[PDB]
């Protein structure tokens, strides 16, 4: 009778199971701030010529 | 921005009488924004915190 090397299959693992798709890392870079400011305009009370 | 063929026709002349388009056409593009600002009252003026 014909003797050879039996075939065997493996078996277990998982595949297609519970997809999660998580992979993105947030953060980028561009510019880092802008340095503006400004004051509360002018006043101006004055008459009468006080010299 | 993609233009199409109807600008790309009207853009030369050529156009029978009352079609608009008799002369050659010019176009200008233009783009508006709105936006936010933040405008500080005190001291009996006005200014801007961050300009």
């Amino acid at each position: 009778i014909v003797l050879r090397g039996p075939t065997l299959a493996p078996t277990l693992d998982r595949t297609a199971t519970h997809t999660v798709t998580r992979p993105r890392a947030l953060g980028s870079f561009h510019s880092t701030a802008g340095p503006a400011k400004h004051a509360a305009s002018i006043m101006a009370e004055c008459k009468d010529e006080s010299r | 921005v993609t233009m199409s063929p109807e600008s790309v026709v009207a853009a030369a002349g050529g156009g029978n009488n009352n079609s608009g388009y008799n002369e050659p056409q010019r176009f200008a593009l233009v783009v508006i924004a709105v936006n936010h600002n933040v405008i500080r009252i005190m001291n009996g003026s006005m200014g801007f915190p961050i300009l």
